[PDB]
DNA sequence: TGTATGTACAACCGAATTCGCGACATTGAAATTTTATATACGCGCCTTTTTTTTTT
DNA sequence: AAAAAAAAAAGGCGCGTATATAAAATTTCAATGTCGCGAATTCGGTTGTACATACA
């Protein structure tokens, strides 16, 4: 048998927006899971009062995506994935 | 102390499709010589197919380091699987290939009502979740606790005597052995 | 003829000894504490009132 | 039909909001202030063989 061609197009996949958001979302969701846990841990460890809005920092996600769209920076670790759209002429 | 009940109880393990095994969590074997069949108990009529004629090195045991009450039931006599009446079994089989699962309930309310809540709903703690001395009298009590206990701890004396701390220590300073070093630390004997 | 003796000069070994972080205790203090009085609102809670429901 | 009991509800009531004042007595608290803990460090005694050498 021959050496595998590593470029046969079938061995490619295209991480379109969907799977890409998954990456971005999934990891960013961890940053939520850890943090509440952290604060949760604190309030008990100091018997403070369990409030929800302090417990979950919403920005953790919204700020994450909005940024990571706004520039193709994707974490860093990757760039060139988000552009301004090109509205020169329809075909463009 | 392993026990061998029979090790020879001839048994025919079977593999099954999902529905009947699920229905199995009786019948009548109509062997036909070897087109073995089975008349189930009402329901369908599923014959016997000989998945493996001869079955070896495989036996049935039981359970009740730590050993446990283990017995040897018997040897697998012959393996079978099942031929599943048929078209309905065929229909449900192809029908079984048509599962589904939930999508997302968007929120049909307009958004102020949905969004006023997760901010300042004005209502809090709806749920319970992690809601968290005389010089004479002091001396007599200090002598008593020291008489009661040589290891009459000072703060424990203060908590128990329920007297001002300064008065209790003064009582224990002369009526008790003021020990702040050594193995019996914080013990007033 | 077997033995007792002084002394060596070299590699091995373990034995015994003194330095800073954490535990709290320290006293220092503020905060809270209780009281009158007008003001008004808005907590909750008291009793009563009325109503409703049940049974005979 | 009537009595009777059960229940809801209504309303005013008290000092938890504000504020100023004093009184004092408690409580809690924060800011350093002394106590062990494991690591860090240096000294000679023992032993074996040589080698000369002398009494039993």
């Amino acid at each position: 048998k021959d050496q595998d061609d590593r470029d046969h197009f079938g061995k490619k996949r295209l991480d379109l927006a969907g799977p890409l958001l998954a990456q971005l979302f999934k990891t960013l969701f961890k940053k939520l899971t850890k943090d509440i846990f952290r604060y949760m841990q604190r309030t008990v460890e100091e018997a403070h009062d369990f409030n929800m809005k302090l417990a979950i920092n919403a920005k953790t996600i919204t700020s994450g995506l909005k940024y990571a769209l706004a520039t193709g920076n994707w974490g860093s670790s990757r760039a060139g994935v988000s552009q301004v759209l090109n509205r020169y002429t329809y075909s463009s | 102390d392993l026990d061998l009940e029979r090790s020879n109880r001839q048994v025919w393990l079977v593999r099954l499709p999902m529905f009947l095994a699920e229905k199995w969590r009786l019948g009548k074997i109509r062997i036909n010589k070897s087109k073995i069949t089975l008349l189930l108990n009402e329901p369908h009529e599923y014959d016997l197919e000989l998945t493996k004629k001869v079955v070896e090195n495989e036996y049935v045991f039981t359970e009740q380091t730590i050993p446990k009450k283990t017995a040897i039931v018997g040897t697998v006599c012959h393996e079978c699987q099942v031929m599943p009446y048929h078209k309905i079994v065929e229909q449900r089989r192809n029908i079984v290939k048509l599962n589904n699962k939930e999508r997302i309930t968007t929120l049909d309310e307009t958004v102020g009502v949905t969004m006023s809540h997760t901010g300042m709903s004005m209502r809090s703690d709806n749920s319970n979740f992690l809601k968290v001395m005389p010089k004479k009298e002091i001396l007599d009590y200090l002598f008593k606790l020291f008489d009661e206990y040589d290891y009459w701890s000072l703060k424990g004396l203060k908590e128990r005597t329920r007297q001002p701390e300064a008065h209790l220590k003064e009582c224990l300073d002369k009526v008790a052995t003021l020990v702040k070093k050594g193995p019996y630390a914080f013990k007033y004997t």
